[PDB]
């Protein structure tokens, strides 16, 4: 996880471009269990690139926000 | 005073508890199924 994680920063940092690249190093924070890293880098990645189409970030924003609870509306959304 | 009889008691009795069923927490509401879940591959 350590490892995958530094390999998915090396990946986002060679090329920006790559949105898998940065949607494994949020899933290795999740296997880190670094449940408000993860949060902090995918709200830092959906409003910067809030025209992007990664449906499965924002499934994986939902599933946070209900654990969370208190963010239902960005959620449902 | 000699007049019509009535009695007059306000009713604010509460309600005995009701005991609803309960809902049943999905698989992915529990920590684990949802590590499983999100670190697919």
């Amino acid at each position: 996880y350590v490892q995958a994680q530094k390999q998915f920063k090396q990946a986002e940092d060679s090329q920006n471009s790559n949105t898998l690249a940065k949607l494994g190093y949020a899933q290795c924070l999740i296997a880190r269990n670094e449940v408000g890293d993860a949060t902090i880098y995918l709200e830092k990645f959906f409003k910067e690139n809030q025209d992007s189409k990664s449906s499965e970030m924002m499934l994986l924003l939902g599933i946070i926000y209900s654990q969370s609870g208190k963010s239902y509306y960005k959620a449902i959304i | 005073r000699q007049d019509y009889i009535a009695k007059v008691r306000y009713q604010n009795d509460l309600p005995a508890p009701p005991c609803p069923p309960k809902l049943l927490k999905y698989e992915i509401e529990k920590e684990a199924p949802q590590k499983e879940f999100l670190k697919d591959s």
